[PDB]
RNA sequence: UAGAUGUGCAUAGUUAAACCGAUCAUUAAAAUAAUGAAUAGUGUCUAAAGUUAGACCCGAAGCCUGGUGA
RNA sequence: UAUGAACUCUUAGAGAAAUUACUUAAUAAACGAAGUGAAUUGAAAUAUCUUAUUAACUUCAGGAAAAGAAAUCAAACGAGAUUCUAUGAUUAGUGUGAACGAAAAUAGAGCAGCCUAUUAAAAUAAGUAAAAUGGCUUUAAAGCUGUUUGAAUAUUGUGGG
């Protein structure tokens, strides 16, 4: 999709190809690709159109299409109201752009946004996500609010704080760039 | 009642529409391969 | 000598029946001067009843026993072929409470 | 190149979430507890329980 | 009448954080309209999804879900 | 050493069916009032058979799916 | 029991495979799971049905794969994961018909239990269970599912069957 930019960050929203493509005007050396962890559960091996956007578990469905007087059945299709909707994110600050089903913006309303339908950590959740719905989650963990988020409920589970962001790694390629 | 199709055929059509390359390059030659070589056929392609 | 020959009954039990005992033993066979409120296995800190489901205090969540109703009616089948089904907790699979249950309550 | 695919199974854990790696955590810690062992005083009291149920 | 209707959403539960006029005070919690919501509301940060969750911070219960005013004015 | 264990068929009939039973069914209550139905099975071999499988043998035009060729 | 050598192509790129140009470049079939899914045929025609969760195609995967330690079955007694074979069974049942067709249980092959899973996973599961509607499966249940909606908290009887 055609994403906004994000505030204060110099990391783009990821194409739904994963590729995580800098601008020329952000100086970073070659040698240098901005990798995303792989999906756990891989890609949808059918209807490939969920795999670039927030389809929940819906899919394409076949049937029949019974007639009434003698029940002669025909093949046909069942499609998934899906639609393309600019959600709010409270971390990145912009409207994301992508295509999801009515169902998963009911979803998004019930868990209280966009950001925490992606944090989910439930087995069925990171299903429903899907490679796109991975990507929108790796980069809002890379947001300074959700590295704070969760640095504050290690503690309260009683894990020990806690290298480099990618972001510092960006802005350590300009100083590191210009001289 | 047959036909002199072969009359002025040229190589360089057998090579472009039999040839191996003609095949291992596509999806449905890969199945040609695979069937004949199933069969243990020495002749490939052309 | 019998204190020897005790032992040796216990150690032929199946490796299943010694496995549970050995991470939920009974107040009968620990000390005669132990306290069952501490001297506990790291397994009974965690659930007092492996056979009962346990709600978790920070989560109000019920958590599943750690033997389902079928593997507790295999223990109980095990251990009455062997004579240690007293040293099972508390069961609704065990014979005596199926038998009370009935006799006491009726159909 | 062996080493790399390996690491690469392994990148997801940096988009873990803090329960998730709370419960990583407590299995290094349980595993590391062990099995509790049977005491040779706790298994007379149990043949006691055997011959008492099977001879009498 | 019937035994059988239409199914139809009453609205998604919000609590209000700016005392938006013509709707609610500031901290109303009642049922508004999903798009309003999803599209004015949130992104401006003007009300907040009141999930279980959120109801057990606050203490609250669902008996506090109110009623939109459309008289109210700040 | 001992114990248990492993399809099935028959041994009781009757009715739509159960209760019932050398009797049962219909008779809206029942009753020798009337009518129908009661006594060696089981296993194996040989052979001939019914049924389902290509099913005694040979023979279409055509229909569908996947590939090939300008 | 060790050991020297072991060319070219399939198989870097490109190309008219066994060439070019480079370089210590390299993995068929069948079998498996899911997705999609006919027709011939039978009913003495033919639409439901049957043929048939078949053939075939696509994707993904390993030496096997899949499945698997009960929100399972039973019936007032009890059994105790999955897989394969036989019986149960030309049965219950479904269907106007033609035909289609279980389970309990039994026997045998194997047998293994677990979450601290002998490889590293859960803070015990909510847009879920379930409902209406359109379909699949099917005996009307259960199970799968597009659309629109949408619960409860454990035998001190909460949830599924
Ligand atoms: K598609
Ligand atoms: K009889
Ligand atoms: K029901
Ligand atoms: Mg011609
Ligand atoms: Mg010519
Ligand atoms: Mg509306
Ligand atoms: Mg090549
Ligand atoms: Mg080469
Ligand atoms: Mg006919
Ligand atoms: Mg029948
Ligand atoms: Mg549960
Ligand atoms: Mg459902
Ligand atoms: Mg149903
Ligand atoms: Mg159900």
């Amino acid at each position: 999709y055609h994403q906004p930019r994000v505030p204060s960050s110099a990391i783009p929203i990821p194409n739904v190809s994963g590729r995580v493509p800098l601008p020329d005007s952000t100086p970073v050396p070659e040698d240098f690709k901005i990798e995303i962890p792989s999906y756990p559960y891989g890609p949808r091996r059918v209807y490939h159109q969920s795999n670039t956007g927030l389809y929940g578990s819906a899919l394409i469905r076949f049937g029949n299409n019974v007639s009434k007087r003698n029940e002669i059945k025909t093949r046909r299709k069942w499609r998934p109201n899906v639609q393309q909707k600019r959600l709010w994110s409270k971390s990145l600050g912009v409207f994301v752009r992508t295509r999801v089903t009515t169902r998963v913006l009911r979803t998004i309303d019930k868990v209280g946004g966009l950001d925490e339908y992606l944090l989910g950590h439930k087995a069925a959740r990171v299903k429903e996500l899907g490679p796109w719905g991975w990507m929108l989650r790796w980069r809002i963990m890379q947001t300074p609010e959700i590295r704070e988020r969760f640095a504050k409920e290690r503690e309260a589970l009683g894990l020990p704080p806690r290298e480099k962001s990618l972001e510092e790694q960006l802005r350590e390629f300009q100083v590191a760039g210009i001289q | 009642g047959p036909r002199p199709t072969m009359s002025g055929a040229t190589r360089l059509v057998q090579k472009r529409r039999h040839g191996f390359l003609s095949r291992v390059k596509t999806k449905n030659g890969q199945k040609t391969l695979k069937r004949r070589l199933a069969k243990g056929r020495l002749r490939l392609s052309a | 000598a019998t204190v020897k020959q005790h032992v040796q009954l216990a150690l032929s039990l199946p490796p299943r029946l010694r496995t549970f005992l050995a991470r939920y033993p009974p107040a009968s066979i620990l000390p005669a001067g132990a306290d069952p409120e501490t001297h506990k296995t790291p397994y009974q800190e965690e659930s007092p009843n492996p056979f009962m489901p346990t709600k978790h205090p920070i989560t109000g969540k019920w958590h599943n026993p750690k033997y389902s109703l079928r593997r507790q009616a295999e223990l109980v089948k095990l251990a009455q072929e062997h004579g240690v089904e007293e040293l099972l907790p508390f069961t609704r699979k065990l014979n005596e409470e199926k038998l009370r249950k009935r006799v006491e309550l009726g159909l | 190149e062996e080493q790399e695919k390996e690491a690469k199974k392994s990148a997801a854990k940096a988009m873990l979430t803090p329960v998730q790696e709370y419960n990583r955590k407590q299995r290094e810690l349980r595993r590391a507890r062990g099995q509790p062992a049977l005491t040779e005083e706790m298994l007379a009291k149990i043949g006691e329980v055997v011959a008492r149920n099977k001879l009498g | 009448a019937s035994h059988r209707m239409r199914l139809q959403d009453q609205g998604v539960v919000v609590r209000l954080l700016e005392d938006i006029p013509k709707f609610g005070r500031k901290h109303a919690i009642f049922r508004i309209e999903r798009g309003r919501m999803r599209n004015e509301w949130f992104p401006k940060n003007k009300a907040e999804y009141m999930t279980p969750a959120r109801f057990q911070e606050l203490g609250l219960t669902r008996d506090a879900i109110g009623e939109v005013d459309r008289s109210f004015v700040i």
